[PDB]
RNA sequence: GGUGAAAUUCUUGGAUUUAUUGAAGACUAACUACUGCGAAAGCAUUUGCCAAGGACGUUUUCAUUAAUCAAGAACGAAAGUUAGGGGAUCGAAGAUGAUCAGAUACCGUCGUAGUCUUAACCAUAAACUAUGCCGACUAGGGAUCGGGUGGUGUUUUUUUAAUGACCCACUCGGCACCUUACGAGAAAUCAAAGUCUUUGGGUUCUGGGGGGAGUAUGGUCGCAAGGCUGAAACUUAAAGGAAUUG
């Protein structure tokens, strides 16, 4: 069962209609120098460690 | 009502009056 | 407008064909009175896809 | 979307790549490189004789990969297969063409686009339709911002372009035409003839298409692939 | 004086056959009873003998033409493209 | 050293087609669409469906033997949108990351020289 | 009353301009009246550019762009936030931002 | 496949998609612009032919031959009509699938007439610049199109000539634009909508509160659809224009 750990380095802003989703830019822990943009549900800071259940994806916005 | 459809309605009316007058004429 | 002794369409108390006027190509002489082997019928609307 | 098929068939298993074989495609001699890839057909059974099924194939390949350098990156070459001799089938020239990004980058506004085309026959009995494109340019010291042509300059330019194209293709064979098209000498001849009419940048010759080929003449085809 | 307003040559048909058919036969009867320029003698002497036969009274030449006109537009454009293809077969 | 196919990504709206063919384009390898991996007409054209299609065509062309691809990206074209769908870059990046090698990206969207007629009427698609 | 001196188009000395179709709704609109924009964009959307650069068989690769000229009607241009309603004063501003 | 979402529809008889061709008819993308021509409607592929036209140049000619125009005449988008051809697309009607309380509407899929052409008709449009034509004068500013003049100006050729393409200055004629208001206007705004109570350059057409009504009738044109001309009875104190604050 592969999951990928990714360290958030820059929080962008709140997304969704009701503001319960945050755009983050995460840098992968292993296989570093790889950056991706994700959506986070809960409260997130920088230097947090997310567990991506799949790494091959990038979000744009939530209308 | 809109003037275009008022014009269309009175044109249909004019046609119907033409035919009911040509019945006798 | 003929009598049924003279034509397949003849007869009746009104002038009418009766059966369908489209006739099979495999019909025989004396029966082929009408539209022989018509693929379609009625007014030709649109291009015939020639 | 995976289960919405109401009926798979109106009425009511083997991998086909074990059934197929590879085939190496060769470019003619008017190119520094020859091996432009591989192609696949089924095995040559008694009922198909796969060579004939593979005969009429057109393969596009970029002139940069044909010529090594990267300045020909915006030109494509269609190569039509004409003969198969033992797994290294040979092709022949079928048509040149540009790419959409190059043409779109060339065409901008506040400048005049000039197109010309001729439908001319060459020495070795091919009938080629050659297209040529050109664009007006601002001169150095020019302060007005469009630099359009005056539509009689355009007519003269199109006339000299067409007569130069016919003159350069007649007396030349097909392979001679490819060895003319690769180093882009037609463009410099056109700008040399049109510099007394307009500055006229971007004198690229666009696609050339075959319309009628002569008969095969395998000797003339094998004269290339040595 | 002008005897009829619009029936013209179709006044010989009276009230029969319908006006929209009389119009077509008018437009065609004027053509088939008109005189035409002879392309050989240059005169206005070409007349129809029968449908498709147009003969000149002066030079006694006889041309095959249309049924009601001496030359149809289809024949004209066919002559034009035949001339062009003949001019093209050398070039 | 590298053996090449061509990729031919037709990324429209409502769907995205990825299928590798030979350099001649006559021999077809691994036709997978976006709607073959999802359960809704909505996400037929999703970027996730596009990358899954790119993933399994990458697996199929790797077990066949193809190592590199020449990419032909294509919108609907004609009288229609002429802009690439959402699945184009998704499928491209997915078959890039899968381990295939890339070369010569180009667009082959059919653009018309004064097309016949766009559908919708002169008043457009009223909604 | 008259809102714009140019009547919302660019037609001084023609009488007729052949129309184009809106790219979003296929509405027929005169070519001078439309809201022409130019979408020039890289094909890789700037996030896969590193992956394609490291997966390319060639170095030095150009990575071409796609060009489209987009024609919008007024309704679609307003609804898609391309143009927006301006004040009576800054309606006359001709220059692009 | 399509859509906001679907469904109708097509799919082991291989749909969709790929490649190679071929046929048909339509259209003339991008270039394409506060650019051009045309009396207007309108006109965008190439080449050839046919005749036409404006502007410019002119120390050429005639000599007032002119301006506007009831009647009268030519042209006149699209749609429509008649008869042939063509009939690829799109698509009034129609049929269906959705949505909806209903939906013979908007959305989807087919699809006839039509859309194209030839020969005839029809004579309308928010046919708009909602601004009649001709003539004169009246504020600045720059740009552009066509023609012309000058400049030892730049570049190219054959370093160098002549050209051509640019640059500068000017000029005539255009499509327009920017700023101000001496002025005008009810204001919005206008270099014309100014030179109009300090009221007269020439001339044509139209309007007299709102409806009834561009209706009825009568003529006249048209194959028809309809067009042109065109009332009255009755009814009403307001309709209406431009701006202001909500
Ligand atoms: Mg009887
Ligand atoms: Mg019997
Ligand atoms: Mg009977
Ligand atoms: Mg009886
Ligand atoms: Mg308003
Ligand atoms: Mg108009
Ligand atoms: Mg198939
Ligand atoms: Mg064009
Ligand atoms: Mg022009
Ligand atoms: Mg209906
Ligand atoms: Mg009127
Ligand atoms: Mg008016
Ligand atoms: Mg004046
Ligand atoms: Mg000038
Ligand atoms: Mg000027
Ligand atoms: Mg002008
Ligand atoms: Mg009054
Ligand atoms: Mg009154
Ligand atoms: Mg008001
Ligand atoms: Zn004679």
């Amino acid at each position: 069962t592969p999951v990928t750990l990714a360290k958030v380095i820059k929080v962008l802003g709140r997304t969704g209609s009701r503001g319960g989703v945050t755009q983050v830019r995460v840098e992968f822990l292993e296989d570093t120098s790889r950056t991706i943009v994700r959506n986070v549900k809960g409260p997130v800071r920088e230097n947090d460690i997310l567990v991506l259940m799949e790494s091959e994806r990038e979000a744009r916005r939530l209308r | 009502m809109r003037a275009k459809w008022r014009k269309k309605r009175t044109r249909r009316l004019k046609r119907k009056r033409r035919k009911v007058r040509a019945r006798s004429k | 407008a003929m009598n049924p002794v003279d034509h397949p369409h003849g007869g009746g108390n009104h002038q009418h064909i009766g059966k369908a006027s489209t006739i099979s190509r495999g019909a025989v002489s004396g029966q082929k009175a009408g539209l022989i082997a018509a693929r379609r019928t009625g007014l030709l609307r649109g291009s015939q896809k020639t | 979307a995976v289960g919405k098929n109401k009926r798979l068939s109106k009425g009511k298993v083997v991998d086909p790549f074990t059934r197929k074989e590879w085939f190496d495609i060769k470019a003619p001699s008017t190119f520094e490189n020859r091996n432009v890839g591989k192609t696949l057909v089924n095995k040559s059974t008694g009922l198909k004789s796969a060579s004939d099924a593979l005969k009429g194939r057109v393969v596009e390949v970029c002139l940069a990969d044909l010529q090594g350098s990267e300045d020909h990156s915006f030109r494509k070459i269609k190569l039509r297969v004409d003969e198969v001799q033992g797994k290294n089938l040979l092709t022949n020239f079928h048509g040149m063409d540009f790419t959409t990004d190059k043409l779109r980058s060339m065409v901008r506004k506040w400048q005049t686009l000039i197109e010309a085309n001729v439908t001319v026959k060459t020495s070795d009995d091919y009938v080629l339709r050659i297209f040529a494109i050109a664009f007006t340019r601002k001169q150095a010291n020019q302060v007005k911002r469009h630099s359009y042509a005056q539509s009689s300059h355009i007519r003269a330019i199109r006339k000299v372009i067409s007569e130069i194209l016919t003159k350069e293709v007649q007396g030349s064979t097909l392979a001679q035409l490819t060895s003319k098209l690769i180093p882009e000498v037609i463009n410099k001849e056109i700008e040399n003839a049109t510099k007394d009419i307009f500055p006229l940048q971007n004198i690229h010759v666009r696609k050339v298409k075959l319309l009628k080929q002569p008969k095969f003449d395998v000797g003339a085809l094998m004269a290339l692939h040595g | 004086a002008k005897r009829t307003k619009k029936v013209g040559i179709t006044g010989k048909y009276g009230v029969r056959y319908g006006s929209s058919l009389r119009r077509q036969v008018k437009k065609l009867e004027i053509q088939q009873h008109a005189r035409y320029d002879c392309s050989f003698c240059g005169k206005k002497t070409v007349k129809r003998g029968a449908a498709g036969i147009w003969t000149c009274s002066c030079c006694k030449k006889t041309v095959a033409g249309g049924a009601y006109t001496v030359s149809t537009a289809a024949a004209a454009t066919v002559r034009s493209t035949i001339r062009r293809l003949r001019e093209m077969v050398e070039a | 050293s590298q053996v090449f196919g061509v990729a031919r990504i037709y990324a429209s709206f409502n769907d995205t087609f990825v299928h590798v063919t030979d350099l001649s384009g006559k021999e077809t390898i691994a036709r997978v669409t976006g709607g073959m991996k999802v359960k809704a007409d909505r996400d037929e054209s999703s970027p996730y469906a596009a990358m899954l299609a790119a993933q399994d065509v990458a697996a199929k062309c790797k077990e066949v033997g193809i190592t590199a691809v020449h990419v032909k990206i294509r919108a609907t074209g004609g009288t229609r949108t002429k802009t690439p769908g959402p699945g184009g870059q998704a499928a491209l990046r997915a078959l890039a990351r899968s381990g295939l090698r890339i070369g010569r990206i180009e667009d082959v969207t059919p653009v018309p020289s004064d097309s016949t007629r766009k559908k919708g009427g002169r008043r457009g698609r009223r909604l | 009353p008259k809102k714009r001196a140019s009547n919302g188009r660019n037609k001084k000395g023609r009488g007729h301009v052949k129309p184009v179709r809106c790219v979003n709704c296929s509405k027929s609109i005169p070519k001078d009246k439309a809201i022409k924009r130019m979408a020039i964009r890289n094909i890789v959307e700037a996030a896969a550019v590193r992956d394609l650069s490291e997966a390319s068989v060639y170095p030095e690769y150009a990575l071409p762009k796609t060009y489209n000229k987009l024609h919008y009607c007024v309704s679609c241009a307003i609804h898609a936030r391309i143009v927006r309603v301006r004040s009576r004063e800054d309606r006359k501003n001709r220059a692009p931002p």
